[PDB]
């Protein structure tokens, strides 16, 4: 509010303005150090390995634009168990056919 | 209004026995020495009063007292025979991180503050000093 | 697909409507005319009108037969209760009040208010207490409605919403009026869900 | 708002229409006190999920303004969420100099929608939020200058 | 036939998959740092005590599978790859049971640890799951009474383990009553009271603004020092019609009540759901038989509803004899088609 | 005369509505439309048929 | 104003018969003893009173 004699009060004293968070409900730690993440749910009716490779590629193309004080890891993934399972089953297929 | 404390100290006296119709509040007055004109007439300030001192007070931790079931505050305490039992209290004021319980608790009582999820009143329970407060 | 296309066209058309019809809510259905059956509830002794019969249908009868197998959809003659408030012009003239003041007072004194929590985030360092605050809620009975303050004065005089008007539970609409062999009744027309036997 | 506010208004404005959908298996609704609710309807196998999504879409709009109009500003999200997460990403660097807020801001600002426009990404759930210009009012100076938060 | 009916039933035998889930629920009404002080402790325990099998832990606070709020927190534990952890002692089941045995030392929170099933898309935890539906329309408190009775009854049954509620217990709340008569008589309105109590605590989102070319939101809420305790409710003022400020405690006060923070519904009828894993050694079908014979004893008016992978297991166990019958029928009948008599297929089916 | 719908209210867990209309005998004939009054800017109640 | 009861009952005497046109209400008047000054002039109160 501003009075006509030049006196005024602004939004500088009655409040403090800071570029803070939007919701302070949930927050994440990785091995004790503070971090943040985004879990992705796969679409209904879509392959996992090609989409995981697409995620790795769309991280790898824009990782040069990140600041110096940032990094990216993968704290939780489920594609290596699929790769190891299909590798195990083609290995036992080859062992079985040579044994026969 | 900046939060800084005034260095000097003043006394008060009552001067308005009638409550205001619009505000619904009673105003009292105080006198303060102002030797260097640091206070100006019309400044907004926060006075700090003293409404008595409770002598034999008792301060319960907030982790040990909970409300329940359209009722008052309850707290679980162990007796001399290590049987947990619930007791109702009348804690209403909050001092720091403690409740100012008026009645229902005495000095020397052992109030449960950690392990409430694995206990019901009437269970033989062993005791260990907890780690929830700075003390 | 036809229904969702028509509903999408109407859904991006609905800001063009006025406020008092878009708060009513448009109802888009795929119904042609056919029904499996129609079942009615009749008040034989005359103890009930059509409106409380339809309200009993909506409250007590609508959930289990919708939970039954093979039932696609249904429509009801009449609708549920509403809080009818009948205004009187003479007492509005006496208390120097207009119905816009009554509507604004109801909109001020019957609301749900999000009031947050005690130890909400970001808390101060060392806080150990946290609880939701239950602020203002909506009124439930007619007696809570009839104590709505329209105007007060600082000496304590007041005009409430119990002399200038008459509150009570009534019907949302009074246009349709059906009866069954003279005795009043309200019913529901039920269709069959696609891919279901009819007899069972 | 609390869990009792969202108890039988937003849940029971929807769940009565959600019955009668084709080859429905079961419906499960849930409401929290921090102001969220989630209703998962599920069907038997064999049906394609797009026709089920458009069936739920043409069914829930029978009572779309019958819920409170202020939460309509946030919008009803309809999702074919599967059951669980595929993978997570994102971390601080070793140098420090980052809180747990600016990392979430950078994730949801710079890498979120390029992640979401890729193939097969059906849903996401980010821990944290973006920046917002928080304005913390002080009640003492509001009392001083005769102002209200409105 | 006796050996057939002696064999217990199950579905999809458990695999390792190198992942583990953990979730904590501190007692209700506890703040966020009280949950932080237990999740960092279990995190450092998993980091230094179990360095043989885990690779990294990633914990979040504020959200878990059982709900969300301040009194909840979960942790995804990604283990080492397979050949780096040889031996059955480094599997997720042995580590899960020994970490669960260690987790009873944490007296503060009710921490549980489990594994997802063999398929990741059918739930995110093994074991059964069932809802306690109130079909007779009984009250809410008798249902949670039946749930507590079911929990204390299943705790002493040596067939089950890790039996936990997937909801959360009830929590004390603070009703704020406002005498609108005295508030209006003092001169202040009611809409400004509603607005200031919805802004100073409710954190009203006002409009948008631009930041680095991106549209973001701007919020409005009181400072954290001004909303922590009920008497801080007295620290807020409203301007009346005459132009002066009246405090909030001149017309309003508070009271303590008791309400549940999370409520769920199953098929239009209220319910609370229970999860649990079978004890080691025995199967899951006899675990479901154990919860059947323990759900025979219950308060009247409520029933049990199977859901999820348990419901799938019940249907898969039900639809088997018709499968066997139609299968050996069609092989007998096509074998009679090819071999031109009934006698040799009737003899060779034996 | 038009039954303005104000907002909603809770009744036994269900969310019903609240409407606003005059009394029945206040709206039955055209001269009854003269029975309604409206406050002017100074605070008096002007009749309708004025 | 806090809902607490007052210990000492008073006495009523009528002093205003002129109904106000703004709210349709009359003002009636009562006296109360105030020995130790726990009452202050100008506070909102709810007086209970007798009828037939």
């Amino acid at each position: 509010k501003v009075n006509p004699d030049g006196s005024q009060v602004r939004l500088k004293d009655v409040a403090d303005v800071g570029l803070g968070g939007q919701d302070y409900s949930i927050n994440a730690q990785f091995n004790g150090s503070p971090a943040s993440g985004i879990a992705i749910k796969l679409a209904t009716g879509a392959n996992a390995l090609d989409t995981a490779k697409a995620i790795r590629q769309t991280i790898a193309n824009l990782e040069p634009f990140m600041p110096q004080g940032m990094k990216v890891v993968y704290p939780y993934d489920t594609t290596p168990v699929v790769s190891a399972s299909i590798h195990e089953v083609v290995k036992t297929l080859g062992e079985a056919i040579l044994l026969v | 209004e900046d939060g800084s404390q005034y260095p000097l100290e003043g006394r008060l006296e009552f001067s308005e026995v009638s409550v205001d119709e619009g505000t619904g509040s009673v105003t009292i007055r105080a006198v303060f020495p102002n030797p260097n004109n640091e206070l100006l007439p019309g400044m907004f300030v926060h006075a700090q009063l003293q409404e008595g001192v409770k002598q034999k007070a008792i301060l319960a931790p907030q982790q040990g007292v909970t409300r329940d079931l359209k009722g008052q505050a309850t707290a679980l305490v162990v007796n001399a025979q290590n049987k947990v039992e619930l007791r109702v209290i009348k804690a209403d004021r909050v001092i720091g991180d403690k409740w100012l319980v008026t009645e229902g608790l005495n000095a020397g009582d052992k109030i449960i503050t950690e392990g409430l999820q694995f206990v019901q009143p009437g269970v033989e329970v062993k005791t260990v000093p907890a780690k929830n407060v700075a003390s | 697909i036809a229904q969702v296309q028509v509903q999408n066209k109407l859904q991006l058309a609905t800001p063009l409507l006025p406020q008092e019809v878009q708060r009513q809510g448009i109802r888009v259905t795929k119904a042609v005319k056919n029904f499996l059956m129609v079942v009615g509830v009749v008040s034989t002794d005359g103890s009930m009108t059509k409106e409380d019969l339809s309200n009993y249908i909506v409250s007590n009868i609508q959930d289990p037969l919708s939970r039954t197998k093979g039932v696609g959809d249904f429509q009801v003659f009449g609708s549920q209760y509403s809080m009818r408030i009948w205004l009187d012009p003479a007492k509005l003239n006496s208390y120097q009040l207009t119905p816009g003041d009554v509507s604004s007072a109801i909109q001020a004194q019957n609301v749900q208010i999000s009031s947050g929590q005690l130890g909400g985030l970001p808390a101060v360092k060392g806080q150990q207490l946290n609880a939701t605050i239950i602020g203002k809620t909506r009124l439930q009975t007619a007696e809570q409605f009839e104590n709505i303050l329209l105007k007060v004065n600082p000496d304590g005089s007041q005009v409430r919403l119990k002399d200038v008007a008459d509150v009570g539970l009534g019907g949302q609409d009074y246009s349709i009026n059906a009866q069954f062999n003279g005795s009043p009744a309200s019913g529901i027309a039920i269709k069959l869900a696609t891919g279901a036997n009819a007899l069972d | 708002a609390s869990a009792e506010t969202v108890q039988d208004t937003v849940v029971q404005v929807i769940e009565q229409q959600m019955n009668g959908i084709d080859n429905l298996r079961y419906i499960s609704s849930e409401s929290n006190s921090d102001g969220s609710m989630t209703i998962t309807v599920t069907f038997e196998q064999g049906t394609d999920p797009d026709i089920a999504q458009v069936q739920v879409q043409n069914k829930l709009q029978l009572a779309t303004p019958l819920l409170p109009q202020e939460v309509q500003r946030q919008g009803i999200r309809v999702t074919k969420a599967v059951k669980n997460f595929l993978m997570v990403v994102g971390v601080v660097s070793t140098d420090g100099s980052m809180t747990k807020e600016d990392l979430s801001n950078y994730i949801v600002s710079n890498i979120q929608d390029p992640l979401s426009r890729t193939k097969g990404v059906g849903d996401f759930q980010v821990f944290g939020s973006q920046y917002s210009m928080r304005i913390w009012l002080d009640p003492a100076k509001l009392n001083s200058y005769q102002l209200t938060p409105g | 036939i006796w050996m057939f009916t002696r064999i217990p039933t199950a579905f999809l035998p458990d695999e390792d998959q190198g992942v583990l889930f953990a979730q904590v629920q501190t007692p209700p009404g506890s703040s966020a740092e009280r949950t932080q002080v237990v999740v960092d402790s279990m995190r450092e325990y998993l980091l230094e005590k179990e360095s043989s099998s885990v690779s990294s832990v990633f914990t979040v606070t504020g959200f878990n599978f059982a709900g969300r709020g301040q009194s909840s927190g979960m942790a995804f534990i990604m283990l080492k790859p397979w050949e780096e952890r040889p031996g059955g002692e480094n599997s997720v089941f042995e580590l899960a049971k020994r970490a669960q045995m260690h987790f009873f030392s944490f007296k503060d929170a009710m921490v549980f640890a489990f594994a997802p099933p063999s398929v990741l898309e059918l739930g995110n935890a093994t074991g059964f799951d069932l809802f306690l539906q109130d079909q007779a329309g009984v009250g809410h408190e008798v249902l949670l009474q039946a749930r507590n009775k079911f929990l204390m009854l299943a705790a002493q049954n040596p067939a089950l383990q890790r039996v936990r509620p997937n909801g959360m217990s009830d929590e004390p709340q603070y009703k704020l009553e406002i005498d609108d008569e005295k508030a209006s008589a003092l001169g202040v309105s009611l809409a400004d009271i509603n607005s200031t109590v919805s802004i100073a605590w409710g954190s009203s989102y006002v409009n948008d603004f631009i930041d680095r070319g991106r549209v973001k939101r701007v919020y409005l809420q009181g400072r954290p020092d001004a909303r922590m305790n009920p008497d801080d409710l007295s620290k807020w003022y409203v301007r009346n019609d005459k132009g002066e400020m009246v405090p909030f405690n001149a017309f309003a006060t508070g009271k303590w009540e008791y309400g549940s923070p999370k409520l769920e519904r199953y098929n239009g009828v209220p319910a609370m759901e229970i999860l649990g894993e079978p004890a080691p050694g025995l199967s899951s079908g006899d675990a479901m038989a154990a919860v059947e014979e323990i759900v025979k004893q219950l308060p009247k008016g409520v029933g049990y509803s199977w859901t999820g992978l348990s419901y799938e297991e019940r249907l898969s166990g039900s639809q088997a004899p018709a499968l066997y019958a139609l299968s050996l029928l069609v092989v007998f009948l096509c074998l009679a088609a090819l071999y031109e008599s009934w006698s040799i297929p009737f003899s060779v089916m034996l």
